[PDB]
């Protein structure tokens, strides 16, 4: 769906901002974003805790499709 | 209203300012 894909485009941003990790981590968003826009990823972006998850790790994709996809499913 | 004006700057910022 369109939807889906301006979710992908964004979920591919924060991936290159994370270093191609499968999370993102507050320090690469303060790093990145303004301050305001890093604070809410900061404090919305659910937890990852998929394979290679640590203490604070970010799951950018679930965050973006939520924000952007098709999230009501 | 507060969430929509808060996710296009979102947008705008990782889609419109890096050449990805």
């Amino acid at each position: 769906s369109n939807a889906t894909d301006t979710a992908e485009q964004v979920i591919a941003s924060f991936r290159i901002l994370a270093s191609d990790k499968p999370y993102i981590l507050a320090e690469e968003l303060r790093r990145e974003l303004p301050p305001d826009q890093a604070q809410y990823c900061i404090k919305r972006m659910p937890a990852y805790s998929g394979p290679g998850s640590v203490p604070g790790a970010l799951d950018y994709a679930a965050f973006s499709s939520a924000l952007y996809g098709e999230s009501d499913l | 209203n507060a969430r929509r004006k808060l996710k296009g700057a979102i947008l705008t910022t990782m889609l419109a300012t890096r050449n990805f």
